């Protein structure tokens, strides 16, 4: 006379969830706006706050009110879901590098908090890297747009310096189309053919452990580690924007050894994880 | 020790059948498992030769090959055969003594005397066939392998290697011969 | 998986009707459509068969002729709607030279349909041709895409289901050229059935509608195991390691008439028809090299070892004195009727099959010596300065005789 | 958002059906007004419409043209209502001289409209020219427009579709003067879509209706994933540095009655078919410089890198020995029929195409050798002393041609 009832219960619980409080919206939105799924708002967002770069930029006069006009800006969201993006900070920066904490908080209320814990947190460090991608796409957007101005000046200087923008842009290219392949298309897969009460909790705890295939794991942090030297040399490749040439063509040198380090310490690290196995595909292709 | 000789496959028995299938009878299942793999990795991998004999038509001595590998394919092949016909005859009793008893007690009983003639049926239990034909099993793999690690005429030292075999191989053929002159009636038939 | 590469008239035909047994053993409607009662079905389809995301299923096949009007036939059939427009080729616009000349010319959408379909399958196993060795498109056509097929994919097989002519009928009257090459092309680069019309119409006796209808039987009873897998030889290379020219005979080739007489039809009597010459659908002490007997329906292993022990002591075969059979067992596809209890195909190799290019070389032999009909050869380019090619087909072929 | 920029007969027409295309797949009315299907839409519009007031929606086009008779023509079609009378603009009354000058006499409507334009958008990312190399008037409007937009906006895409003369077929007797110009002003001002009719209509074969039909097929699967918001190449400027003279192919350029042939297609066969110089609609180890798939339906990754990798492998592409592809997916219209399971257009930039030039050239140096058809040219003021402009032209592609 227990278990007739206990059935009963369950499937009712968790049915409430999704008929009446819309739980499966929740998640494909908090997707649309924290993993920067939705176009036009990522784009829009970073665009904006890469215009600036202190004291500035810090204030909530200007950082509370960037979200407020790129929401406009999206063409996709204000709802009642679309409110409750805290775009708050945890750090006050004193002063070329790739660094810019910013954290984005979603935001819930009760029948919705007691599922989503305030520790799956997770998503503010799986946040500030792929925002930290965009700073790429941008600033190497700009020196290809910032080159196209000096267009007569048609020279063996000139054309040798191009083929490095398009040499160092593909490794960027790459490693995104990597990023949008895991992390939001089939972690996303699963997840959402596997829920169709405490599981709930489980799955979802599955579902973001997305920082397993991100390679922000300690395990793999080595493979992390040394992105930063490509991420740093584009960047003051960005500086240089023929009076330095030479100053420039050894920058690039230094582009080409730690990629070329980078197809080995992958490699290495494949005797120890079928996830990394899809990277060596991606970033060597008719190479070595 | 080589990875295949470990290699099992378990099965997770849902709750009705947990009486009949116990870890003891879920045992001996796998015990079949490992041999029937064997025999038909062997063969997958001595009729792959045979693919690139035929495949090899554009040595006097190379000839021999095909006049060993026919023979130690023949010896292989039809003792997979007997195979299709204790089982596909095995399997057709313990499915029609199923069909029959309204009892249960009998199923638990076909079942288990259905387990037992599979492993004396298959000479699995019968030592001296079993440490004969074991003989014959590796013995492939090695003749396989070096037709496979060339494809030149036997010259660099493997027809010495070659008539090696045929000294054992033969002597291991006939050896069998005398062993089988109750189950073996149905086995000697074919080759004979 | 499998590619049918079909060519001429005679192949042209032989595929459809193929298709045609295919389509009707696998319940696959005539448009690509399947049967309600075929929805849970356990046969096999993607061995010559690949489904479409409209649920219709598309051969493997590739057709190619130097004329249009036997397509464009076939397009006007019920089935036309089935094949894939993409693969099929025609001639915008009967000699082996001119055959081979167009083959050097239309290399590279040939090649660019086989590389398509090629890249569709993951287990690509080996390859088929049903070709007619005499005509002209046929015999050179065959030729060219084997060698640029056996030159680009070293690592596939090569079935063919060739037909020869007949010969106590006087059809080709520059047969004899066509044959000797087609041959020399066949030894040279074919991996594996040898195909008459002399002796498959005195069986079908005792239109091309009905005899090719047979010999697509022939190729369908062949594949059925493949088709159907089970517990031994599930792979074509299991089939070609355990025999390796052959010929073939089907025991239960009866009309759609001669069911009325339904006998008793054991194991034993099939395998022991599937041995006479009669059978034989093809026309010094020659002996055998190889036999394999698939059967079809219900099967005891103890009547097959005893049908086995008894031929072997009433010694109806004989076997090459240097050299120490099989028979292997499938399951009828659960929708055609089983008008037979049991049935039995036979696929054999035997010397006296050397016969055949005796007569061939006979008949080259017997025109060479006068320049007979020469004249269109000279004209292609292959046979434009020489025909040192001939001479060494003519030489390459009685090596094969030699080694028989 | 963007702007067009459409001249001569030729740009006329593409841009007549390419916001024919536009309008069938964002579900646009012919009036302007908007489906009740389509209602609730996701996707967006802003990128080349606006919406009005009377919640119709405006083409961001403008229509330039020495010649009433094509415009007229077009006003008088269903789609007439649709664009904007005010940005049209007609010549109250064939040769590059003469266009320039023109050009130069009504410059200031011109850019009075074009600002007009602009300053109705937030985020103008760039500019799409769509003309005619050989014409008089596409050559000579565009070169002016270029010149003086290049020097206007130095914050700007600017993207052409721009047609070249047929070379095979003996159209424009001039034609070697004005596109040696064009191209000249393309290397000088051009940010970065090659087109030939020869080719073109080769494929086609393999009316001007159905040509620029297959040309706005092309444009609009170029510019599907900017329409269609998703998670990469979110942007214009995305596109060009990924590449950066361009060449395009699209597998799925079907007849409406060649949808009879349902070929399962993969996405590793659409890739595949996208490399081959037939597809190529354009007509020394020559190799690629970059190359471009987006792919239309359902894609799984895992399928992209299985046909990268077997690509790669069989090699079947050259690459620079100096330098170390993409493939990008969107996603599909939800109203268009999806009679192809996945579709497949390819952009590349490939060093062949520097034989085009050359076969100018050898045409230019072919005339100037001999002073033919310079009466007219020296009429106009620009061409009334000299002809240095030809000359450097002449070196400026020459330069281009040693840089490739």
């Amino acid at each position: 006379p227990l278990a007739a009832h206990i059935s009963l219960v369950n499937k009712a619980a968790v049915d409430y969830f999704f008929v009446e409080l819309h739980l499966e919206a929740h998640y494909e939105a908090l997707r649309h706006f924290l993993l920067m799924e939705d176009g036009e708002f990522a784009q829009s967002l970073s665009d904006l706050l890469f215009e600036k770069l202190p004291g500035e930029l810090l204030n909530p006069l200007v950082l509370n009110s960037v979200l407020s006009k790129a929401l406009q800006c999206s063409l996709h969201g204000d709802t009642p879901h679309a409110s409750n993006l805290s775009l708050a900070l945890k750090y006050l920066p004193e002063v070329p590098d790739v660094l810019s904490c910013l954290e984005l908080r979603y935001k819930v209320d009760w029948p919705l908090n007691i599922v989503i814990t305030e520790g799956c947190s997770k998503y503010s460090g799986v946040f500030s890297f792929l925002l930290q991608l965009k700073l790429m796409m941008w600033a190497l957007k700009d020196v290809c747009f910032h080159l196209k101005r000096t267009a007569m000046a048609g020279s063996v200087q000139f054309r040798q310096l191009q083929l490095f923008k398009h040499e160092m842009q593909h490794f960027v290219k790459v490693i995104q189309g990597y990023i949008a392949n895991q992390i939001l298309h089939v972690t996303w897969c699963e997840f959402r053919a596997r829920l169709a009460l405490e599981e709930i909790q489980r799955a979802h705890a599955e579902y973001l452990h997305a920082v397993f295939r991100g390679l922000l794991t300690e395990k793999a942090a080595p493979v992390m580690n040394v992105i930063h030297s490509i991420f740093s040399l584009v960047l003051k490749f960005r500086s240089q924007l023929h009076p330095n040439f030479a100053l420039m063509q050894q920058s690039y040198n230094t582009f080409k050894y730690y990629s070329h380090f980078l197809f080995k310490v992958v490699t290495k690290l494949v005797n120890r994880q079928p996830h990394l196995e899809d990277f060596l595909l991606r970033i060597n292709f008719n190479n070595y | 020790a080589s990875g295949w000789a470990a290699l099992g496959l378990s099965y997770k028995v849902q709750w009705p059948l947990h009486i009949l299938f116990t870890p003891a009878v879920l045992e001996k299942y796998n015990v079949v498992f490992k041999y029937l793999l064997s025999v038909r990795r062997v063969q997958a991998e001595l009729q792959h030769c045979w693919a690139l004999q035929m495949q090899r038509k554009h040595q006097t001595d190379a000839i021999k090959w095909r006049l060993r590998n026919h023979m130690a394919f023949l010896v292989d092949n039809l003792q997979y055969y007997l195979q299709v016909d204790v089982l596909e005859s095995q399997f057709s009793q313990l499915l029609h003594q199923i069909n029959s008893t309204r009892d249960f007690e009998s199923i638990r009983l076909a079942h288990d005397h259905f387990l037992s003639n599979l492993l004396a049926q298959s000479f699995i239990l019968l030592k001296p066939v079993f440490h004969c034909l074991n003989e014959i099993l590796d013995l492939c793999h090695s003749f396989c392998s070096l037709v496979s690690q060339n494809l030149g005429p036997l010259d660099e030292r493997g027809a010495a290697q070659l008539s090696i075999l045929v000294k054992g191989f033969s002597r291991q053929s006939s050896l069998l011969f005398k062993i089988l002159s109750n189950s073996d009636l149905a086995q000697l038939l074919l080759r004979l | 998986e499998i590619i049918t590469l079909q060519l001429g008239q005679c192949g042209n035909q032989i595929g459809f009707e193929f298709w045609k047994q295919l389509c009707a053993e696998h319940g696959i409607s005539p448009e690509g459509i399947v049967e309600e009662f075929a929805t849970e079905g356990t046969d096999r389809k993607d061995v010559f068969f690949y489904q479409a995301d409209d649920e219709h299923y598309i051969p493997r096949a590739v057709l190619l002729d130097l004329e249009p009007r036997v397509i464009h036939s076939i397009l006007n059939s019920p089935y036309a709607k089935l094949y894939n427009p993409e693969n099929i080729y025609l001639s915008e616009h009967n000699n082996w030279a001119s055959g081979f000349s167009q083959g050097e010319k239309i290399h590279e959408d040939i090649f660019d349909i086989i590389d398509r379909e090629a890249d569709g399958s993951d287990s690509l196993e080996g390859f088929v041709l049903c070709h007619s060795i005499a005509g002209g498109t046929g015999s050179g056509l065959g030729s060219y895409l084997l060698e640029r097929l056996n030159d680009r994919y070293p690592k596939k097989l090569v079935q063919t289901y060739s037909v020869f002519p007949n010969q106590d009928e006087m059809d080709v009257v520059v047969q004899p050229y066509n044959s000797l090459l087609t041959l020399k092309r066949l030894t040279q680069n074919a991996d594996c059935v040898v195909l008459d019309n002399t002796a498959l119409n005195r069986i079908a006796t005792d239109s091309f509608s009905q005899i090719n209808q047979l010999v697509s039987t022939i190729m369908s009873a062949s594949t059925t195991t493949l088709r159907y897998p089970g517990y031994m030889n599930n792979d074509l290379i299991g089939l070609i390691a355990s025999l390796i020219f052959l010929m073939t005979g089907y025991t239960p080739l009866t009309t759609d008439q001669s069911v009325a007489s339904v006998r008793k039809t054991t194991v034993l009597d099939v395998m022991r028809r599937l041995l006479q010459p009669k059978n034989v659908m093809v026309s010094t002490n020659h002996c055998y090299i190889a036999i394999l007997n698939i059967i079809q329906g219900e099967v005891d292993p103890t009547q097959v070892h005893k049908s086995l022990q008894r031929i072997r002591e009433r010694k109806l075969a004989n076997f090459i004195p240097w050299g120490p059979i099989q028979v292997a067992l499938s399951r009828k596809s659960p929708y055609l009727p089983s008008a037979h209890r049991v049935s039995g195909l036979m696929m054999a190799n035997h010397t006296s099959i050397s016969s055949l290019f005796e007569r061939t070389c006979r008949q080259y032999d017997k025109l060479r010596k006068r320049e007979a009909f020469l004249e269109q050869f000279r004209k292609e380019d292959m046979f434009k300065d020489n025909f040192d090619e001939m001479d060494t087909s003519r030489e390459i072929v009685q090596q094969l005789i030699d080694e028989y």
